[PDB]
């Protein structure tokens, strides 16, 4: 976990997940963007429903990626996501760190589509309203059909998912279309005898193999 | 062994009804127009929404039923208007004699009219789900890919106006073929609220 | 006999079918083929021939006023002469071209274009232009300094009266929400037009556009260009 | 690569409507006659006038619509009368039983009548444009080549007179085939003023 | 010609038939297949995921 | 440029144009007709719209070609056209010397065809009324699809176009049908500080490979 | 059986067609050809006689 001038000096570098068995390769203009972008940490509590970040919308205003997004016009990148959730041995809970291709959200109890402000949240990302249906009418129970990892705080504290290019098109608009949604849903809620248990979760997104067009 | 029945080519290629609409006949201005999508019926919608990307050729079968309000033998035209061409707005417009639109001229007495629409996207697959916006500004519509529009199927009665008045029910049966499918998704557990989006009531 | 059964689609007239019909006149031998010059076997041969852009895209330019941009003393040191919005579809400088007309018979175009600009002033007319290329999604420059920060060319037409500007591979119908924006080619003055006192102080440019060999066209439609007096 | 769709064989061979005319039925004297040209509809006229010389075989499809002013089953004759032969002037003339004219006898209930007219010019190609005069004197007509006349397509109802009176709409669809094309021309930018000539209004 | 005779079941539309129909648009070349990750060729691949 | 007893002793013998990549050959009765016929010079001014000559109508009354045209009955010839426009280095303007096969003209704002007198002009040729549509409803902008040359007075003063036999027929009537129209349209008008600038344009037409029949 | 479909132009009588029809009288042997003088095989033989 050392990309660019960024580095994550963690410890328990457990197994990662190639999404759909695919590594990000270049398409046969290309150190600047290939670096970890550590987002702001979220506070996992006993009443947390979940967190999501859309890619590359979570990176379209950050650093050498967000400069190239707003200067170019086509992009093509994979992503290395490292989610790490640091807690003690007296915490408990399971997270489903799932990466969803083409997570078209739906709104709740209305026939109007979600707006631009409801979808494009940026570095803050969002929060699941109904995490049981994944906020799109499906199910959280079957969401392990997607590239996913588990963070059982009993067992492991980190999760790495390596995402390739998921598109029907060879390149794409970064400010229009999001291709991956990193979702972190607490399946088993957090617990230690203090009620105000507040375990932090840290998300680091390294865009691997960025290509661009149209400066 | 038995794995050849859960093939995605076998799972999805069934000629399901994708459009049933009646239109009348007197002096949609008395013709059939249907935007070729797959979200009309929720039984076929939920099967194709088990996937993220699909690549198929469509096989449209058109089954015409006539009933007079003694059945006459009538010629119908069924014109496929791809995305980029212009659809008729009237029964007697000039777009019905387009040289470039793929028309098919068939009778009621015939076996049903069957044509194959190719893979019509500008990308390599149809996005069943689109986490993006169609317009280049914030007023765009969410969940709509401009690349994925097949086209429209415009069906009229070629014959000029007759003394009797009748109802023409047009049943459209689409069998996808040469199906390739990518990245499977969880099935939808809640009922659909609209064909435009994935909203959910509970 | 042969046991047969009819399929769905039997006895239909699909207008795009390719079946051998019956000759109305068999045993009639036609006139033999002779060699006629200039045979077209592909409509991409037509598109790769350069044709004049209406680079004078202003209002109230009528006819052959539209085919040329005048450079004179009224054009200052760093003024924008023309811009060419790269929409083949839309009503711009590229509409009434060979690449513009034959592409409106098809829905999806993709390929590289080339723009030749030809300076048609006097022999001793000197000066410099700056022809910048704006990629799609980027904004058209309004100043000469913004134009020299993009992909540009600094064209001294003091003795070189032709400049080819290769427009890179686009993919055309991939940038629509109605064709949107495909880019721009603008031109700014770098210097003044320097003419001697016997040459006319107003000189002109004409611009050309052809498509390159990687250009492609697919999904054929009708042309929106055309919309009778005097057989029965 | 993708060049096989802008082939001139693919650019021009589409079965476009070249003639639509109704005729009535009582005691063009109640029959169809059409001089086989291509300048009837401006969408097909402008595509073929992208070229100077064309050499194609025509594939005429005849689509008959009936409507009584209970549809009867009627025999039609569609006779191709080449340049050199004599056309009918009446429905019951003697030219309808010409031994040498290529007639085709078809019904309303049938699939549409399709024949292929060969390359009919005495030169090696049809002049789409003719910078010349047809007559050997100054009274000749400009833009008309006597070599390029295909012939006439004469369509009647074979049946004798019936008690009911009906309208027979005859749609003629011509698909050129085996297209060779020479010397391409600029597209027409102004509207047409006549089928006889290339006049322009502005 | 060829002497033929029609069978029972002629001109019927069985919804589970596999016959080559007519292309509505011949001579249109589609978009070529590119590699998209995670291709499903069998629905028993979906069922074996926990 | 030396054919027959005629000769053009010009200087800047620049590149010529074989029309459609074809040289005039004989058809597999034939020094007399193969000579340059220098037409009368036209005066190019600031208000010129253009000039046209139909071939062989521009030669049907001139010399050993116009004798054989009016004595024979079929012809078959290519043409060598040399247009030369002599000016000083203080003139400016561009000409499109375009050779149009089968230039069926159209009249303006009427439904009546052009007459015999409007088309068959002879050695004088004609003048474009509406050169922007090429006097036939098309366009001057796309007229470079035809065999053409440019005369930018800044760059070159002459243009040579070599025309083959353009006909669907093997031979043809010279007094009935014209096959080539040499058109000279000033795209950029003429300019030097005198307002009465009057640059001459000289057209020389050598009928190459003349054959005849029917004396 | 054989899956077939009818084309446009099916069941039409074009008067210039060359198809094998049905013999009304099969198994009737005609009179054999004998040599008759002056056989015409081409109407250009007739035209070349002055």
């Amino acid at each position: 976990l050392k990309l660019g001038n960024s580095a994550i000096v963690t410890q328990e570098a457990a197994n990662y997940c190639c999404a759909y068995g695919e590594w990000p390769n270049y398409l046969p203009t290309q150190t600047a963007t290939d670096r970890f972008y550590t987002l702001k940490s979220v506070k996992w509590e006993t009443g947390s429903t979940g967190w999501w970040w859309k890619l590359p919308d979570a990176l379209n205003n950050i650093g050498m990626f967000g400069q190239n997004v707003q200067h170019h016009y086509l992009y093509r990148s994979g992503f290395l996501i490292h989610v790490q959730c640091n807690a003690t041995k007296f915490h408990q809970g399971a997270l489903l760190v799932v990466a969803i291709p083409e997570h078209q959200r739906g709104a709740h109890n209305t026939n109007t589509s979600p707006g631009f402000d409801d979808i494009m949240k940026g570095e803050e990302g969002g929060t699941f309203n109904h995490p049981y249906v994944l906020d799109d009418g499906t199910s959280l129970a079957c969401a392990t059909i997607f590239p996913h990892q588990w963070i059982n705080l009993r067992t492991n504290n980190s999760a790495t998912i390596v995402l390739p290019w998921m598109n029907a098109a060879p390149m794409d608009f970064p400010l229009r279309h999001n291709q991956w949604t990193l979702a972190i849903i607490p399946v088993v809620p957090l617990g230690t005898r203090t009620t105000s248990s507040m375990v932090p979760i840290t998300v680091s997104i390294a865009p691997m193999c960025c290509e661009f067009n149209g400066l | 062994h038995g794995v050849s029945e859960t093939l995605v080519e076998n799972f999805l290629s069934r000629a399901a009804l994708v459009s049933k609409r009646s239109f009348e006949y007197k002096d949609d201005k008395n013709f059939f127009k249907w935007t070729i999508n797959t979200r009309s019926f929720v039984q076929l919608r939920r099967k194709l929404e088990l996937f993220t990307y699909l690549r198929f050729d469509a096989e449209i079968t058109i089954l015409t039923t006539v009933a007079v309000n003694g059945l006459p033998d009538l010629t119908l035209q069924a014109m496929f208007v791809p995305t980029g061409a212009l659809t008729p707005e009237k029964q007697d417009s000039f777009h019905w004699q387009s040289g470039s639109n793929a028309s098919v001229f068939f009778k009621i007495s015939d076996p049903p009219a069957r044509i194959t629409i190719p893979f019509m996207c500008i990308n390599s697959a149809y996005s069943v789900f689109y986490d993006g916006f169609a317009g280049f500004e914030k007023n765009g519509l969410y969940g709509i890919n401009p690349a994925d529009t097949i086209g429209n199927l415009c069906v009229r009665i070629v014959n000029e106006h007759q003394p009797v008045g009748f109802t023409v029910t047009v049943r459209v049966y689409m069998k996808p073929k040469h199906i390739k499918a990518w990245a499977p998704r969880p099935p939808r557990t809640l009922p659909y609220m609209s064909i435009a989006n994935a909203n959910y009531k509970g | 006999g042969v046991p047969t059964y009819l399929l769905p689609g039997s006895g239909q007239f699909l207008t795009t079918d390719d079946h051998s019909s019956a000759p109305a006149l068999p045993c009639f031998n036609p006139t033999p083929e002779m060699h006629i010059p200039g045979q077209v076997r592909n409509m991409l041969e037509v598109v790769q021939v350069e044709s004049m852009m209406e680079i004078n895209n202003t209002e109230s330019a009528v006819g052959m006023e539209r085919l040329k941009v005048d450079i004179s003393a009224l054009t200052d040191v760093d003024q924008l002469l023309f811009n060419i919005p790269l929409d083949i579809q839309l009503d711009g400088p590229l509409r009434n071209t060979l690449v513009g007309n034959i592409s409106r018979y098809y829905t999806h175009w993709s390929g590289s274009l080339e723009m030749t600009f030809m300076f048609c002033g006097s022999f001793m007319a000197a000066g410099k232009l700056i022809l910048c290329y704006t990629p799609p999604g980027g904004s058209c420059p309004t100043t000469r300094e913004t134009a020299m920060l993009g992909t540009h060319i600094v064209w001294d037409f003091g003795l070189q009266s032709s400049v080819t500007l290769i427009i890179p591979w686009i993919s055309g119908s991939h940038y629509r929400m109605t064709n949107a924006n495909v880019g721009y080619v603008t031109c700014f003055m770098q210097t003044n037009l320097i003419v001697p006192s016997e040459s006319s102080d107003t000189c002109s440019l004409i611009g050309f556009i052809a498509a390159k060999d990687d250009f492609s066209l697919r999904l054929m439609r009708d042309s929106p260009d055309i919309g009778l007096h005097a057989a029965y």
